[PDB]
RNA sequence: AAAUGGAUGACGCUUAAGCCCCAUGUGCGUGAUUGCCCAUUAUUCCUUUGGUGAGGGCGGCUAUAUGGUGAGAAAGUGUAGCCCUCCCGAUGUAGACGUGGCGUGGGGGUGAGGACGAAGCCGAUGGCGCGAGCCUCGGAUGGACCCGCCUCUAG
């Protein structure tokens, strides 16, 4: 199945927004925190400091949530969940949950190849096998 | 930039949805919103 | 072509009213960069001499005066300038030039260099083309005699902009860099 | 800068004999110090290799006493706590020129340090640069184009001699020998120069006439 | 004075020294030649095996003259030229030709 | 309209020649229309000057409008002189502004002029049905000057291409602000 | 833009044709000569008065 | 009057005409001189063949943006150049019919060159190569 | 005429690189009306977000199997926004308000997962979101429980 691949995908920023001075303290996490300090150089927008996220960095609505392969990810948990993606198989791809066992995965992978439903973490060799 | 001396103090407060949780209120709002847009009736716009 | 301060003639009057019908018409000579400045100087002089302001007056004409042909002449310029320390100073200077506008432009640059007087503190009273044998300045009358000749020394020659170089060989004209 | 054994073996294996990079040799006689340094500094930043000679003949505007006093005021500045860390006051003309050029460079970056390493300065014309080719001048920094004839100027060699330079007599003796040696050789090798000029004049009589007409039209012969 | 912008570069060409001269070179292709430290893929890697080498090139184009003295502005396709090239050689070719 | 412009110009030239031939003078009519542009920013503006600029619709630097130069309007312009530059426009200047930068104010929206039909719809008057009607009403004083000019969004222009002399200081002293008479046309040609 | 100019003003074609005729060489030399004669004749007649 | 769909339609600069002498700016034959023969049917590349015994350039296609067209022109009315066709390049150690075509074209081209009054100088001119010496300024030349 | 050695920012500059004034592309007394450089400014173009926002479509009959082209279309504040055009704003301490905005322990419902390996832990495992965060991969880790969605509750 071939998706409707966008002509070009533009990201306004690839780097992440990290916390101020998170590299100098092992206990500080990298997740973003808004700085509220009366003298903070980041909050005051000095030239050589880190940037703060805001609404202008938003992604284009036409290519939002689209993976590089051109699909959108939808989780699945059993065989019966594959028929939800059967008709719109050019738009959504299935993602098998991490906690699904190997015994149940064999049935899901076998049916998905039969139905022509793309799985992001299925069998690598089967999808290359032509029909 | 622009002046914007008195721009903000001229905005009104307008609501476009109901706070009510009554489903029958929502059905009436749906009917008269349609009639207000598709008819030349000041009465219908007032009801909505 | 070269000089700034073109030669202007401005003609104006006061707006007629029922106290003063048919007012007098005045004619004014001024040296200005453009006609907007020329009209500004006209209304200043009309106000300080006739009590007529630009609000109650009209401008009839404002054109550029044509000068004579190109030749070497003696020009006498009587000029005045103001300073806080001394007040008003009045002098008569002489220059060699080819046109009235050029001589007046020379005087303005000369006053700025020798007395530090700006354009708006200077008033021109007149400019005249005077003959020889009537010049009282030796630095001007030295250009009068026939058979006058002199050499050019301490020249600072420069190549045309298309052929300038940075490094050149010592015993030839061959360029090395640029 | 002296090659090691490793360089000698590698050159011998690959059969390399000699190599000379592209270098411009500038004769700094009767040049204005400040204007020559500014032009040299920019060319170094553009990636040129420059060697200057006769640094003792650079000129500075003003009387010698005025410039001597200027240097003595510079000599007074030193770190009081430990003068061996303080500013260093070099006394030779070539060291003075290098300091002047260094002040017109970004000397605290690797780019600036690399540019300074590309400049070599000498007093007089040393024996290793005499036969390297024709020397050049900078017309925008020459004395006869920069100073009015009535002003008084200072020769850098005479100024440095009275503030600590000790090799003024040595340089003068070496220069006298070079002029004698070069003058003798240039008086020689005149028969070959005359012979070459005569051969060109003998041509235009044996060469084809059509090509002679072309040369005349373009003003070459 | 505030800093530099690395999306545009300035190139000085020999024997130009004039804005009217620099206008002749607008639109010409340029390249910066350097070398790496191991052989990687190149154009005609299979057709012409003699081309394989450590040599690499980064290409760009001349956009407009800069100043009044023959300096030109160059943009290197979609990225910047590395700062290790400051003060090094740049090749200016004669194509595309308008003559 | 083209015939009217040619006839008016050549009639005026004949009158001037008649006076010059006989030694008299001909006095011109005072200008009726001015074109005003803002050349300063929005920082540190006193309340009196702030109000006047709002009434002239010059809320942003390099905005431009057309006004009628009568006594009430002249006294307003004198109060905000160090913030504006103005002069007397020509026919070419008016045509360039309408055709290249003309926008209409329709239903509160700023729409660009693309054809005569939207001009006809916006002005329900019968004397304003095309772009040339807009130009004639502005160049000449016209009966519907206020209707036509108020229906146009204020013009948003680019900075002068060749630069400026001095933002401070009057044009007479060598600066940029104040009245420039017909020399405003050279200023606006680089700006448009 | 040519098609936008004509759309906004359908008289553009004739206005430009007048300008081209103004620029024509033979007509502009005749106009220059005729203007000189007309001005000179009026100057002489006014003086003779 | 020529329509864009018609084969005869082309948009190439007026200096590039049949019989013009050009300098190759890029490729394995950089710096050598050649003669422009014709243009391909559509708005395609030109076909150049400097007399192969003179400059060493065989029949080839080249883009108009990689040659400098000089003002020297040799009359080409005699040479038909009708056999030149896109199919000879379309086909993918030279071949026999390619050699025969090259020989026929070269023979006609050489005769046309010798017909010019400066035939001998033209033959020497085609032998010369173009290079950029230290201190040259191609932007100041006239060509 | 002052207390460490030091400052037109430094070097330096005197046919100035000093002081006062005047000019400008190619061609400065024959080219009238732009010598050149540098912004979070102005013009123009693309994208996001919020509107006192402005318009339009929404009663699905043209015709068509696989091995002329294939997918959607909800009468709608708020989304993975029902969809398509257009216009105007966007910084901000103290402070106010909004969010089908994120995350944690437990209750009522609904739907799944697990010895073919749950929770927990490790990471040059990548992908998605402006972000709080979410998900996949690997473990030459572990050995028994746990989660998605709608609502209720809080140490
Ligand atoms: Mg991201
Ligand atoms: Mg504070
Ligand atoms: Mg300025
Ligand atoms: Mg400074
Ligand atoms: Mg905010
Ligand atoms: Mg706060
Ligand atoms: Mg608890
Ligand atoms: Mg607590």
């Amino acid at each position: 199945v071939k998706p409707f691949v966008p002509r070009n995908i533009v990201k306004k920023r690839t780097k992440k927004f990290t916390r101020h001075r998170c590299e100098l303290f092992p206990q500080l996490s990298s997740s973003w925190r808004k700085p509220r300090g009366e003298d903070s150089p980041v909050r005051r927008r000095y030239k050589g400091q880190k940037a703060m996220p805001n609404k202008g960095y938003g992604s284009d609505r036409r290519t939002k949530y689209i993976t590089p392969s051109g699909f959108k990810n939808f989780p699945v948990n059993n065989v019966q969940d594959l028929y939800m993606l059967l008709m719109q198989n050019r738009k959504y791809a299935g993602v098998i949950s991490h906690t699904v066992g190997a015994k149940a995965r064999k049935a899901i992978v076998r049916k998905a190849h039969e139905l022509d439903v793309r799985l992001i973490n299925g069998n690598a060799k089967l999808r290359r096998v032509d029909v | 930039g622009v002046d914007l001396t008195g721009v903000q103090k001229k905005k009104r407060v307008v609501r476009h949805h109901t706070y009510s949780t009554n489903p029958y209120i929502k059905l009436l709002i749906k009917l008269y919103k349609f009639l207000g847009k598709r008819t030349n009736s000041p009465f219908n716009k007032l009801i909505h | 072509v070269r000089p700034h301060l073109r030669h202007y003639c401005v003609v104006g009057r006061e707006t007629p009213s029922e106290k003063n019908p048919q007012p007098t018409v005045y004619k004014f000579e001024v040296f200005a960069p453009n006609f907007v400045v020329a009209k500004s100087r006209f209304w200043r002089m009309m106000r300080e001499k006739n009590k007529v302001k630009s609000t109650h007056g009209d401008v009839l004409s404002c054109k550029v005066v044509k000068d004579r042909k190109l030749a070497a002449r003696n020009y006498s310029v009587d000029i005045a300038y103001y300073s806080q320390r001394c007040g008003y100073t009045h002098m008569v200077k002489e220059f060699r030039d080819v046109c009235k506008a050029g001589a007046v432009s020379q005087a303005y640059n000369d006053l700025a260099s020798r007395h530090r007087a700006r354009y708006h503190n200077i008033e021109v009273l007149g400019v005249k083309s005077i003959p020889n044998h009537e010049v009282r300045r030796l630095n001007v009358a030295q250009f009068h005699p026939h058979n006058l000749s002199f050499p050019l020394l301490q020249r600072r020659v420069k190549a045309p902009r298309k052929d300038r170089v940075i490094f050149v060989k010592k015993n030839s004209k061959r360029a090395v860099v640029a | 800068v002296l090659p090691s054994r490793r360089s000698l073996n590698r050159s011998s294996r690959k059969g390399f004999k000699k190599h000379r990079p592209d270098i411009i040799v500038i004769d700094l006689k009767d040049h204005v110090l400040g204007r020559a340094a500014a032009i040299v500094a920019k060319q170094l930043l553009l990636g040129k290799k420059i060697t200057v000679v006769r640094c003792e003949k650079l000129t500075i505007a003003g009387s010698e006493i005025r410039n001597k006093i200027k240097y003595l005021q510079f000599l007074r500045k030193r770190k009081l706590s430990n003068p061996k860390l303080g500013p260093f006051h070099h006394r030779s003309p070539s060291d003075v020129f290098i300091r002047t050029v260094r002040s017109m460079l970004p000397r605290y970056t690797k780019r600036g340090q690399r540019a300074l390493r590309q400049l070599v300065a000498y007093e007089g014309v040393p024996v290793n640069v005499v036969r390297t080719g024709g020397r050049v001048v900078i017309p925008k920094a020459q004395r006869h184009n920069c100073y009015r004839n009535e002003r008084r100027f200072t020769v850098l060699g005479n100024m440095c001699k009275h503030v600590g330079w000790k090799y003024s007599d040595v340089v003068e003796k070496l220069e006298a020998a070079r002029i004698e040696k070069s003058g003798r050789h240039h008086k020689k090798m005149e028969k070959v120069r005359v012979a070459w000029k005569n051969a060109r004049k003998e041509a235009l009589k044996k060469m084809p006439q059509k090509n002679v007409e072309v040369l005349k039209k373009f003003g070459l012969a | 004075l505030h800093g530099q912008n690395k999306n545009t570069a300035l190139v000085r060409i020999e024997n130009v020294n004039t804005t009217e001269d620099a206008k002749w070179y607008v639109g010409k292709r340029v390249c910066y030649v350097y070398h790496g430290y191991k052989i990687k893929r190149c154009v005609r890697w299979s057709k012409a095996p003699a081309r394989r080498s450590n040599t690499r090139a980064i290409w760009g184009r001349i956009t407009r003259p800069h100043g009044t003295s023959g300096t030109v502005r160059v943009k290197f396709n979609g990225s910047s030229v590395p700062a290790s090239a400051i003060g090094r050689r740049i090749r200016v070719y004669l194509y595309p030709s308008r003559i | 309209y083209s015939r009217e412009y040619r006839s008016t110009e050549k009639k005026l030239a004949g009158l001037r020649r008649n006076a010059r031939q006989h030694g008299n003078y001909y006095l011109e009519a005072k200008p009726k229309v001015a074109v005003v542009t803002r050349i300063r920013g929005i920082a540190k503006v006193p309340p009196k000057q702030r109000k006047i600029l709002q009434l002239l619709r010059l809320r942003q630097i390099f905005n431009t409008v057309f006004v009628r130069l009568n006594k009430p309007m002249e006294n307003m312009l004198r109060a905000v002189e160090p913030y504006i530059a103005y002069g007397y426009p020509s026919l070419s200047t008016v045509r360039a502004m309408v055709y290249k930068r003309g926008h209409l104010k329709i239903n509160g929206q700023r729409v660009k002029i693309t054809d005569n039909q939207m001009i006809k719809d916006k002005y329900h008057n019968d004397d304003i049905v095309c772009a040339e009607d807009i130009v004639n009403q502005i160049y000449a004083c016209g009966k519907h000057f206020r209707t036509v000019t108020n229906g146009l969004w204020p013009f948003k222009l680019a900075p002068p291409a060749g630069g400026m002399r001095q933002k401070r200081r009057h044009f007479v002293e060598g600066g940029d602000y104040g009245n420039r008479d017909t020399l405003i046309n050279r200023f606006l040609a680089r700006m448009i | 833009n040519r098609r936008l100019r004509l759309r906004l003003n359908p008289f553009q074609k004739k206005e430009k044709a007048m300008a081209k005729g103004m620029q024509n060489k033979k007509n502009r030399e005749a106009r220059h000569a005729a203007k000189v004669v007309r001005l000179a004749k009026a100057r002489k007649n006014v003086a003779k008065a | 009057k020529v329509s864009r769909k018609s084969p005869e339609y082309s948009t190439v600069r007026k200096s590039c005409k049949p019989g013009t002498i050009a300098i190759i700016l890029a490729g394995r034959f950089r710096g050598r001189r050649a003669v422009i023969l014709k243009q391909l049917p559509k708005n395609g590349p030109l076909v150049i063949s400097g007399p192969m015994k003179y400059s060493g350039v065989p029949i080839r296609r080249i883009d108009s943006r990689y040659i400098i067209a000089t003002s020297t022109r040799v009359d080409l009315t005699g040479v038909d150049t009708s056999a030149i066709t896109p199919e000879i390049f379309k086909r993918e150690t030279v071949s026999d019919e390619r050699a025969q075509l090259q020989n026929a074209i070269d023979t006609a081209l050489i005769q046309a060159i010798k017909k010019d009054p400066l035939g001998k100088e033209m033959a020497g001119y085609l032998h010369s190569v173009f290079t950029i010496k230290p201190g040259d300024a191609p932007h100041r030349l006239k060509w």
